[PDB]
């Protein structure tokens, strides 16, 4: 059984250097033709290939990132390290390392190369956020209005993830939509949480927001304005 | 470099259907192509290697064929765990490219979004910023287009949006879009509009308000 | 380039 696992800092600041380690078990980087590669996935985006290293020590890099990447192996520790320099916000992504089989051998003779055509086992992935922000609590603002009515709370400018939002201390669940946060160009996150109700219920509505990182709890009652 | 284009980018289906996803390469990649299935929150999982070989432990309903520039993955009888995003990967040329992915989600009947526009709170305005949010609630299919207009000027580069994951009961999606402006710019205009295009809407729907109107 | 195992 082959397993891989990524480790490194979850948070990194722009211009800094990011070092990611892939520790694995079940194979050796001294085994014939084996490879270990790195692939990343920005939130909501497609997979992007970064680099790979083989047991005979040949290395290859994405041409778009070549100047900022270094991949290396430590055979005796069963680890592969990928160093990315000068990171910027667009480098925020989940980073995965993965195993690549070498050709099948028969009495130590390569006879099948078809198994090298895939990365067959992947690590769970490590989430890395690139932002110059310091920890900071959200500002919470009201969002106020088939014949459904909508209202919500805009949880703005906080760092880092995550934040939790519930409605009426947990009693309101139907019609609730808490969207995934977006990382603003400022380096702070922002999210909305809304709830749809029969245009008659306008019943009281309060969003309970909690950002553990900054010890910031806020309950904000939201109503249909006009005094 | 080499381009790998997946089709369709998104696909709706129901348990028991037969689906086929295709991947086309800009130059021939021989048989060096792999297919993966990735479920939300998890790493991609290898299904098919070397264009058509079934990876060990992978269920037989998955099948891959093709070589050169055109490949296809077919799942013969879709199971609930197959609602996910699929990717193809080329390993003939460096860099080892991935396709754009194809999202497979629960089919349901077309449903237009209920649209709502929210002006910025007076509380936010006092801090100097103005957020205008637009909500597209419970729609299907997933693709929707939101266009912000301020006093009829088309907005660009000053909004961000996020979409919920498919609802497990509804099978619909919801989308939130935030237009952000300084309090000053905000004050220099009156009509804030959120224009929405979607398959379930005969023509675009616009929700708006005039700033300061009381 | 050509992948390590190509021909």
């Amino acid at each position: 059984r082959i397993t891989l696992k990524e480790s490194g800092p979850p948070l990194v600041k722009p211009t800094q250097t990011l070092t990611l380690t892939c520790s694995f078990s079940g194979f050796s980087l001294s085994d014939f033709g084996v490879g270990v590669g790195w692939i990343r996935q920005p939130p909501g985006k497609a997979l992007e290939w970064l680099a790979i290293i083989y047991s005979d020590d040949d290395k290859r890099y994405s041409p778009s990132l070549n100047t900022r990447l270094t991949i290396t192996k430590d055979t005796s520790k069963n680890q592969v390290v990928l160093v990315m320099t000068r990171v910027s916000p667009v480098d925020t992504a989940t980073y995965f390392c993965a195993h690549r089989r070498g050709p099948t051998t028969l009495f130590g003779v390569p006879i099948a190369r078809g198994p090298v055509n895939a990365m067959d086992v992947w690590g769970q992935g490590i989430t890395v956020t690139i932002s110059s922000t310091s920890t900071k609590g959200p500002s919470v603002f009201p969002l106020a209005p088939g014949a459904a009515a909508a209202l919500g709370c805009l949880v703005k400018d906080y760092f880092p993830e995550p934040v939790t939002v519930s409605w009426n201390s947990g009693a309101l669940t139907s019609g609730v939509h808490t969207f995934p946060a977006v990382l603003q160009s400022s380096g702070l996150y922002s999210l909305s949480s809304v709830v749809t109700v029969p245009s008659s219920s306008l019943q009281t509505y309060t969003c309970n927001v909690n950002h553990k990182p900054s010890n910031t709890k806020v309950d904000k009652r939201v109503e249909p304005k006009s005094c | 470099a080499l381009q790998l284009t997946q089709s369709p980018s998104s696909l709706s289906a129901s348990v028991g259907d037969r689906i086929t996803i295709t991947c086309r390469a800009s130059q021939g990649v021989t048989s060096a192509l792999a297919w993966y299935r990735q479920k939300p929150g998890s790493p991609p999982q290898l299904l098919i290697y070397d264009a058509s070989s079934l990876e060990s432990g992978v269920p037989s309903r998955f099948s891959g064929s093709g070589s050169g520039t055109e490949f296809t993955l077919t799942i013969s009888t879709l199971r609930p765990e197959d609602f996910a995003t699929y990717y193809c990967q080329q390993l003939h040329f460096y860099p080892h490219t991935f396709g754009g992915g194809t999202r497979v989600d629960v089919r349901r009947t077309v449903a237009a979004p209920s649209v709502f526009i929210f002006p910025p709170s007076d509380e936010q305005l006092k801090s100097g910023t103005a957020s205008v949010v637009c909500l597209l609630n419970n729609f299907y299919p997933r693709e929707a287009k939101v266009q912000w207009k301020v006093d009829n000027a088309l907005q660009s580069g000053n909004s961000q949006e996020s979409v919920t994951e498919q609802d497990s009961k509804d099978s619909t999606y919801s989308l939130s879009s935030t237009l952000t402006l300084s309090k000053a710019d905000y004050e220099k205009h009156k009509v804030y509009e959120c224009e929405v295009t979607h398959q379930g809407l005969s023509s675009p729907v616009t929700k708006s308000f005039n700033r300061g109107e009381c | 380039e050509q992948d390590k195992w190509a021909s």
